[PDB]
């Protein structure tokens, strides 16, 4: 215990120095969403085989898409994006505190972009549709509570990144470690972009 | 058709099967050396064994060095 | 300097990797596989008790036989605390040595004790039995430091 | 100038120096025993179904299961054996040697590979825990169609418990998929190139990729299922494309599946017939382009298991179903010229892989015949297709994953499994395979639609049935020679205290000691080309494995 | 020798099944000539022991044979290319829908068993002024003014405005031969005349499998909605006499149980069993009219006990 | 380097010289270590 | 990571060619048009390769030749300092058994177990990040 075997000032070290060689936690991290791709690509077909059935009017008379909501929550997680990215690159750098402020404050408008999900879910289940309801229904309510899992699995993310920052000194690898979860947060952004587009766009 | 010949069969030309399999392999010469006869002079290399039986020290070799040999007793015997 | 005669070749560290042919075996011992496990099982815990490295050299042993079985003694990883059994049937000849450490535990009186044990089932015409036999006689006999 | 080594090394070790580590191992040679043992364990559990399934088939009568506990039967057999025996056998080699066959140390993510083994057996037994329930297991098949899956038709617990035992064997087979992938982007030797890596670690990597294109599919398409049977979804409603929207989301994972299943051990086979024929892998550089192929197309040609639907693009998928055939006719063929003009010695690893090339083909010959609709008309759902795809899988995932054991076990445990014993088994299973499933193609030939729990005396094919049984129960022996072998070869048999027990080893995992170290090497070689191990080993053949390499 | 070669293939009662019979046997002569050639080449290289006679010399150690890949790379493609056109010439002539069907069968499918509308019937040399019914196609639109709530829903129907409890999609007809769990469903159609067959299932998915038509199809729940061409045709069947039918996709339990009969008699038979069958009668009290066996001869409703060992 | 290396007496008292061994069990004579194989046996 | 880039272009343009053509090819010669979920299915794989493959190309343009990419490299290059692997963890069974209970509420709809689950994924989860990280008791 002279000092130590192991020189290292971190008892938690990068998978493999990042400047020279790739980032093995983005590595991982970006494989495992490109597999969540696939994931909402089995839920995105479930919905449009819905559509190709439907008779014309692909959503029933009493559904009513409650654009209104739908657009000020998406353009809260279009923000969320832009704040987390903003997050990253105080992470690059070491500011702690700059990421930790970033982060929470994405944290708190994806918790927005959930509660107005949830809003616009009560609304529409107290305005007849529901999952049991109907076809279409029950495949928007399957896509966008299955990607509202995924946004409630990334504020998990987010908060207990934070509250290891809160533990640990700041280091490459939490650095990384903040990089992938921003990853993972992009995704969700992106794929709420593309379910958006296919959901009140495109109908 | 025949429940009795069906099971008989199903259960027997398995055991046949693996009777003769068995005959035809396991009864084979093995890799394994011969056990060496005492008549027979003694055609293998040295060999030198030992238990590992208790604790040397530290694991690493280096700071073992070489205090001696040290012998400490002797016996003898012809069989 | 050499290595094995075919396929094993000197590594970027010390270590020799070494390859048989797929049909044949390495250690080539030429004894049973059970009853080498049986030795191995005096040698590990019925010397247990002994505290003493008990080691079993079958090799021959020329010239003068107690000279060669101290410096083959020598080769034990500690012969302070080490008791080395070497038969030569070439010679029919049976050399016990010991460790400065291993001495005054009963190792001197158990030693004609583990050479008549050994000596016995040799000429009865089993070796491995024999050193077997006398490894236990020998563990018995000696106590823990 | 001697050493002291014990008589025989020890052979099982000290009270309680292993149960800790199983639950706390994060080495992947550790883990990947755990798979190999706990998927054997699958594989006769799996596989007893089906001697309880050829009991009850070979005669006419029911004469001691039910329709429904036989529909259990296959339903399990069918998933234990390809979700609980051949998919997580795969990232069970993979943890086993892909570090070794690489250089590297560990795998990329070593906690989350131990999570993925850790989902894969508790997912599993939740699968198969349908069993003791007072309905059953999942009785719709391994497919598990749609309105039959629906909370109308089969509304059990068995049926939900299968899906979700899935769910989380799934998530456990994509977690080892990143690790395999990011393992092999990531961590690989100083030396070795991406064209250098071995054709396992190759398949493995090009497996993963078909591991995360489908199975989050599948587990979409689970809690789709598990939505609409829980929540009345309608998601797989018939008046919606739900029949046709599961076979579309199934398939679309299904057949990457049977490929996930079947690539990785088309790289076992490839790595011990050139240590066995004594000369490089036929065609290296096409061998991988054959497997980057297969993956590519596998996915595009999913819906070959739908002709009968009659409600599929029916020439464009056979177009696919005959252009993937082709990639595996290449690799077929350069097997045999890894096999031609070498010194072949046929010890129980060539064995095995031998008899892989033979029973494949025979499946993999009716699999064309498949391919094209008006014979898949016909011969659809039939016992032909039963036989078709054990050929495939048993010479695929049988044979060549015991090649892959009988060639790794010194590698992994530092003895030699008894090769009289492999021998035997082989013979066994051989012989007993060819029996219980090649007069199955003349059974499902005339008129037999699989999933039959009984049939009547007055139609035909009594007689291949019993035969079928026989044979399945000859195969039922022939685990017996395995498992003695492997139990009485893990704690004695003849010691390896060299690298490469066979010869002529490649893939520099045979330049580590038999039991690799902790880290898998104390001497990484120089890496030249795709034969690291043949090379430090046989230094003067170094020039050789040059000049004559490129007269082919 | 083509029976054993067919691999148990039995000879096709049908133009198209004889078309696919003969397209089976070539396939299966080209799948054995290309088996037989690689176990020769691996029975062949297995002659390649390593001979005593083998000093301290490794093989030739070659690998690498670009002309030799591509030889075996492009051969196996003009195989499957043949393969895939003789395919598709053979396929042309899976459904020729033609649109002047002589006897229009309404199949549809229930859990555990089978029933046959002969929804139209219209002879080439003139006959069989028979038609369909259809009154009994009634619909579940569940479009009423309010649900639950005061107002506003006013929900119309989870699927396209209806409820999965519909059943439209099924067709009904005048003669139903309707196959208990005691009694096989006997399908009777004319022999010599091109025989439409409308595919459908009341509940769950499964297969209509003639193994002497050499073809099944999948009755599907809403093959209309779920893009199936359920609907097949045969142009012909030659010989007459009693074909064994079975269901060829998962139903159930009872899956096993499903087998019926498709018993091919003259057109006289034909007329005469129409005709007895309008008149009020069931199908084997038609049978034994047109003097024919009742009851299915290939096949029985073996027994509704669960097995051997059930105590009755 | 947080830390600081343990010592202990502990007060013992069968002298744990039939039975088992530190090898087998290496906490031996910290406590109970050793039950009869006739105890599991019958 | 040039070769590790290029095999997923690869299969990105075979992707993307196979959900081309199949789009194609249903929309118009199938019996309802486009069939939409293997259209769907191809089109988001033909994605999942393409994120994968652009984000190795960019890593690769981003990084040098690194000794594992590099022919001609001796074992003296890539030697050095590997980063931190994770040592023996008993968290990754504890978060698998987390999830089967949660598996098994959601498959016998037992809400309070998948309540259950969820929270004890949550601490599992929480764990296995937290282990390496969770300084000394400070008392
Ligand atoms: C039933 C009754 C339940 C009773 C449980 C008691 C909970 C509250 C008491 C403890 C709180 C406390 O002392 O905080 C002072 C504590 C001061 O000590 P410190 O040195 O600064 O750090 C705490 C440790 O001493 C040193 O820890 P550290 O600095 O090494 O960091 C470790 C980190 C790691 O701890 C974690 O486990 C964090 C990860 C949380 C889970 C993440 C997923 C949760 C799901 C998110 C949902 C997304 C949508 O913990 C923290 O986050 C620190 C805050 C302490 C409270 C933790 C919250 C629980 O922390 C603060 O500075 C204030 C934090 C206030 C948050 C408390 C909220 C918890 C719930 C309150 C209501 C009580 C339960 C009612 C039901
Ligand atoms: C726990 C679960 C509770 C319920 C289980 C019932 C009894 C629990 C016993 C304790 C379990 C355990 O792992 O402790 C080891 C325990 C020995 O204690 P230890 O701490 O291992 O002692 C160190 C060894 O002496 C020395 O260490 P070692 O590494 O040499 O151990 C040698 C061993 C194992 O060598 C290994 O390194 C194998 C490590 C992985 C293999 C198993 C992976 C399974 C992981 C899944 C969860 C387990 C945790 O290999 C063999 O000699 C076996 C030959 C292979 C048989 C043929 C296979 C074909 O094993 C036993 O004596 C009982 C057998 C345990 C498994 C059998 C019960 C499972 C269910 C029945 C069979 C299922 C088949 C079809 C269904
Ligand atoms: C659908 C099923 C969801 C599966 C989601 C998990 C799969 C992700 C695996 C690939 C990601 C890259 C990776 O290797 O993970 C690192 C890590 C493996 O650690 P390792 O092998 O020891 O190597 C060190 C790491 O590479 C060193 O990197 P690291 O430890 O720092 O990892 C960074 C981020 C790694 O990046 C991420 O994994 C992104 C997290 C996105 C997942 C959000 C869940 C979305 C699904 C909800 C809808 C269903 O770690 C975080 O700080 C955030 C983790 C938050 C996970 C929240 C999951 C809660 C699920 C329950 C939600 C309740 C709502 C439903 C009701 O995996 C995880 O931490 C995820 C735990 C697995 C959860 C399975 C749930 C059952
Ligand atoms: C049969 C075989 C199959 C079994 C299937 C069941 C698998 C799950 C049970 C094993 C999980 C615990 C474990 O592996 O033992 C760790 C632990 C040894 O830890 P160590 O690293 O060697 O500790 C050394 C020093 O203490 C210092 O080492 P340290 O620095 O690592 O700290 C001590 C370690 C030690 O911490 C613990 O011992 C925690 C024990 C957790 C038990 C969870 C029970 C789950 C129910 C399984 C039912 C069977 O650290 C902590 O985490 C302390 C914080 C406590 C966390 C409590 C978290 C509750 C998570 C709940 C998640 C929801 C899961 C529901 C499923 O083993 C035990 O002492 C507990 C005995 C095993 C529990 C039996 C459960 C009945
Ligand atoms: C390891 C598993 C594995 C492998 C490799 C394959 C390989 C192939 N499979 Fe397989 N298949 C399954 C597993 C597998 N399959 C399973 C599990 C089912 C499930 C049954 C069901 O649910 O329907 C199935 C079902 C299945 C069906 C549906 C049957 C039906 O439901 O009616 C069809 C075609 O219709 C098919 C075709 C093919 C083809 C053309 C190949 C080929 O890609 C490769 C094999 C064929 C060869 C011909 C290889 C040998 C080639 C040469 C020697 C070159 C020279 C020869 C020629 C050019 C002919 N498979
Ligand atoms: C990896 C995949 C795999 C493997 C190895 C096998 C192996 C076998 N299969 Fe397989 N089989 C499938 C995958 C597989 N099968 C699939 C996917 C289906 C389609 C399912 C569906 O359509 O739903 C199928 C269908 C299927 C059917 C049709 C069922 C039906 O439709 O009615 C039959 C019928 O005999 C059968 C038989 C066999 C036999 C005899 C073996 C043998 O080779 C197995 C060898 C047997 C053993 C190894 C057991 C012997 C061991 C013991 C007795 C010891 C027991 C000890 C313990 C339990 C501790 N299989
Ligand atoms: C797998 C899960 C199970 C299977 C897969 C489910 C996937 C769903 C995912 C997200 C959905 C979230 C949005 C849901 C809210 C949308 C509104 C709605 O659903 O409509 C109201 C209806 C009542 O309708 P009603 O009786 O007719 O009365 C109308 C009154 N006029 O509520 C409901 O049933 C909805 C309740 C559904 C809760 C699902 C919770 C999932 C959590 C699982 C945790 C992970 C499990 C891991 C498994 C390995
Ligand atoms: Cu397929
Ligand atoms: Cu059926
Ligand atoms: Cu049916």
């Amino acid at each position: 215990m002279t000092s130590a075997v192991g020189t290292s000032g971190t008892a938690i070290t990068s998978r493999v120095h990042s400047l020279n060689r790739p980032n093995m936690v983005s590595v991982g991290t970006i494989v495992w969403l490109s597999s969540e791709l696939m994931f909402f690509a089995g839920l995105f077909a479930m919905y449009f085989t819905a559509r190709a059935q439907a008779g014309g009017a692909w959503p029933p008379e009493p559904t009513e898409l409650n654009l209104a909501l739908a657009v000020p929550v998406t353009l809260v997680l279009i923000a969320s994006s832009f704040t987390c990215q903003m997050g990253v690159f105080a992470a690059e750098r070491g500011d702690v505190f700059g990421l930790r402020r970033w982060y929470v404050i994405t944290f708190l408008m994806g918790l927005f972009f959930v509660l107005g999900q949830g809003y616009e879910y009560i609304h529409l289940v107290e305005h007849g549709t529901t999952i049991p309801g109907s076809a279409y229904g029950s495949v928007f309510y399957l896509a966008t509570g299955f990607h509202g899992l995924h946004v409630i699995g990334g504020l998990v993310a987010f908060v207990l990144l934070l509250a290891r920052t809160k533990m640990s000194k700041f280091t490459p690898a939490q650095a990384t470690a903040a990089i992938v979860v921003s990853y993972y947060w992009h995704f969700v952004d992106i794929v709420w972009i593309a379910l958006f587009a296919t959901i009140y766009f495109v109908r | 058709m025949s429940t009795a010949l069906t099971h008989g069969l199903i259960g027997g030309v398995p055991l046949v099967l693996f009777a003769v399999l068995a005959l035809i392999f396991l009864t084979r010469k093995g890799p394994h050396p011969d056990t060496y006869k005492m008549s027979d002079p003694w055609t293998h290399a040295p060999i030198l064994w030992a238990a590992e039986e208790p604790r040397e020290h530290g694991h690493g070799g280096h700071g073992h060095d070489s205090h001696g040999v040290v012998i400490g007793g002797g016996a003898s015997g012809k069989w | 300097e050499l290595d094995l005669p075919y396929g094993s070749a000197l590594t970027s560290s010390g270590r020799i990797s070494a390859v048989t042919e797929p049909g044949e075996l390495s250690v080539h011992y030429p004894f049973p596989t059970m009853d080498l496990v049986v030795l191995d099982d005096a040698l590990k815990y019925g010397s247990r008790a002994a505290k003493a490295r008990f080691a079993v050299y079958i090799g021959p042993l020329g010239a003068d036989t107690a000279a060669t079985a101290r410096e083959i003694l020598a080769n034990v990883p500690t012969p302070e605390n080490a008791v080395l059994l070497a038969v030569s049937p070439d010679q029919r000849a049976i050399e016990v040595v010991y460790g400065a450490d291993v001495k005054g535990r009963g190792i001197e009186s158990a030693a004609p004790l583990g050479v008549s044990a050994a000596a016995a089932s040799f000429k009865e015409g089993n070796l491995i039995d024999g050193l077997i036999s006398a490894v236990r006689v020998m563990s018995a006999g000696v106590s823990p430091a | 100038e001697l050493e002291a080594r014990r008589p025989f090394p020890e052979r099982m070790g000290p009270k309680g120096n292993l149960i800790y580590k199983l639950i706390t191992t994060t080495d992947h040679k550790l883990i990947g025993i755990m798979y190999c043992v706990v998927c054997f364990a699958f594989f006769l559990v799996g596989g007893l179904m089906a001697l309880f399934m050829r009991t009850e088939l070979a005669m006419p009568g029911l004469q001691f299961l039910s329709n429904e506990q036989f529909n259990q039967l296959f339903t399990m057999h069918g998933t234990v054996m390809l979700l609980f025996y051949a998919t997580p056998i795969v990232f069970g080699f993979a943890n086993l040697v892909l570090p070794l066959q690489i250089g590297a140390p560990d795998v990329a993510f070593p906690r989350l590979n131990a999570l993925s083994f850790w989902l894969f057996l508790f997912g599993a037994l939740i699968a198969i825990a349908g069993f003791i329930t007072p309905g059953g297991a999942a009785d719709f098949g391994w497919t598990a169609y749609s309105p039959l899956t629906d909370a109308i038709h089969s509304p059990g617990a068995g049926g939900d418990l299968w899906i979700m035992g899935l769910a989380v064997g799934g998530l456990g087979t994509i977690l080892g998929g990143v690790n395999m992938i990011t393992t092999v982007v990531c961590m690989r030797a100083p030396g070795m190139t991406m064209f250098r890596m071995p054709i396992f670690t190759w398949n493995i990597l090009v497996t993963s990729i078909l591991v995360l294109i489908a199975f989050p599919i599948l587990t979409a398409a689970l809690f789709g299922l598990a939505a609409d049977r829980h929540l009345g979804a309608h998601i797989y409603d018939p008046a919606n494309g739900g029949v046709l929207l599961w076979q579309h989301l199934f398939w679309f994972f299904g057949h990457p599946e049977v490929y996930i299943i079947a690539l990785p051990f088309f790289g076992i086979v490839s790595e011990i017939f050139p240590v066995f024929s004594r000369k490089p892998i036929f065609g290296y550089t096409t061998l991988i382009y054959a497997t980057l192929a297969i993956a590519a197309l596998s996915v595009a040609v999913w819906a070959h298991h739908m002709y009968a639907t009659g409600a599929v693009l029916l020439p464009f998928f056979s177009f696919m179903t005959f252009l993937i055939a082709v990639p595996t006719g290449i690799k077929f063929f350069n097997w045999i010229g890894t096999m031609w003009k070498g010194q072949l010695t046929f010890e129980t690893p060539m064995l095995f892989s031998v008899g892989f090339l033979i029973t494949f083909l025979l499946g993999g010959l009716s699999g064309v015949l498949l391919a094209s609709p008006p014979l898949d008309f016909h011969v659809t759902d039939s016992y032909f297709v039963i036989a078709h795809f054990h050929y495939v899988l048993f010479g695929t995932i049988v044979f060549a994953t015991y090649a892959g054991i009988y060639f790794w076990f010194p590698k992994m445990t530092g003895r030699l499994l008894d090769e009289r014993l492999g021998k035997l088994h082989f013979w066994l299973t051989f012989i007993g395979f060819h029996t219980t499933f090649l007069v199955q193609h003349w059974l499902g030939d005339e008129g037999m639609p699989r999933r039959y729990a009984d049939y009547l005396p007055t139609d035909g094919f009594t007689t291949l049935n019993v035969i079928s049984t026989v044979g399945a129960f000859i195969l039922g022996v022939s685990m017996l020679p395995f498992v003695w072998n492997v139990f009485k070869s893990w704690r004695y048999g003849e010691p390896v205290t060299v690298d490469d027990p066979w010869g002529y080893g490649n893939s520099l995992e045979w330049a580590t000691s038999c039991p690799p170290p902790r880290h898998n090497f104390t001497e990484l070689p120089r890496i030249r080309s795709e034969r690291p191990a043949f090379e430090l080993h046989y230094p003067h053949m170094v020039e050789r494995m040059r000049a004559e390499a490129h007269v082919g | 020798w083509s029976d054993a070669l067919a691999l148990g293939w039995p000879t096709g009662i049908t133009p198209e099944a004889k078309l696919n019979r003969e397209l089976w046997i070539g396939s299966v002569i080209a799948s054995f000539a290309v088996g037989a050639i690689v176990w020769g080449l691996i029975f062949w290289t297995s002659a390649f022991h390593r001979k005593k006679a083998t000093d301290t010399e490794l093989p030739r150690q070659f690998g690498y044979n670009m002309p030799l890949e591509l030889t075996l790379t492009v051969i196996p493609f003009l195989i499957i290319s043949v393969l895939f056109y003789f395919t598709v010439v053979v396929q042309e002539r899976m459904m020729h829908k033609d649109p002047n069907p002589e006897v229009v069968i309404d199949v549809t499918a229930f859990q555990w068993n089978w029933k046959f509308g002969y929804q139209k019937i219209a002879f080439a040399d003139g006959s069989f002024d028979y038609d369909g019914a259809d009154p009994e196609r009634k619909e579940a639109m569940t479009s009423r003014p309010e649900g639950k709530d005061e107002h506003g829903i006013e929900k119309v129907g989870p699927i396209r405005g209806m409820t999965p409890e519909d059943r439209t999609y099924l067709n009904f007809d005048k003669i139903e031969t309707l196959g208990t769990s005691s009694e096989i469903p006997v399908l009777v159609l004319p022999a010599g005349k091109r025989i439409e067959f409308v595919l459908n299932s009341a509940d769950v998915i499964h297969g209509f499998w003639v193994p002497e038509f050499l073809f099944k199809r999948d009755v599907l729940p809403e093959p209309k909605a779920n893009n199936s061409d359920n609907v097949f045709q045969v142009s012909e069947i030659q010989q007459t006499g009693a074909f064994v039918g079975r269901c060829t996709e998962m139903c159930g339990t009872f899956h096993a149980m499903m087998n019926f009969e498709v018993r091919v008699v003259e057109p006289n038979d034909f007329k005469a069993y129409i005709d007895q069958r309008n008149a009020g009668k069931t199908n084997a009290e038609a049978l034994a009219a047109i003097n024919q066996p009742p009851l299915a001869i290939t096949t029985e409703p073996f027994e509704s006990r669960r097995g051997e060992l059930v105590p009755q | 380097m947080s830390s600081t290396q343990d010592r202990s007496q502990l007060d013992p008292e069968v002298e744990r010289h039939t039975g088992v061994d530190v090898e087998d069990v290496p906490s031996a004579e910290w406590g109970w270590s050793h039950m009869p194989i006739g105890v599991m046996h019958i | 990571m040039h070769i590790e880039a290029r095999l997923f272009e690869i299969l990105t343009a075979f992707f993307a060619l196979a959900a081309v053509v199949y789009a194609v090819l249903t929309a118009m010669f199938a019996t309802g048009g486009v069939e939409w979920a293997g259209t769907t299915a191809l089109v988001l794989t033909t994605g999942l390769t393409l994120i994968t493959g652009t984000f190795f190309r960019f890593v690769a343009r981003r990084l040098d030749t690194r000794p594992e990419d590099y022919e001609d490299a001796e074992i003296s290059d890539g030697a050095g300092e590997l980063g931190f692997f994770a040592p023996h963890s008993w968290w990754p069974i504890l978060i698998s058994l987390s999830f089967s209970t949660a598996a098994v509420g959601a498959a016998l709809w037992l809400p309070w177990l998948i309540a259950a689950g969820v929270a004890f994924v949550i601490t599992s989860v929480c764990g296995l990040v937290f282990e390496y990280y969770w300084g000394p008791e400070k008392h």
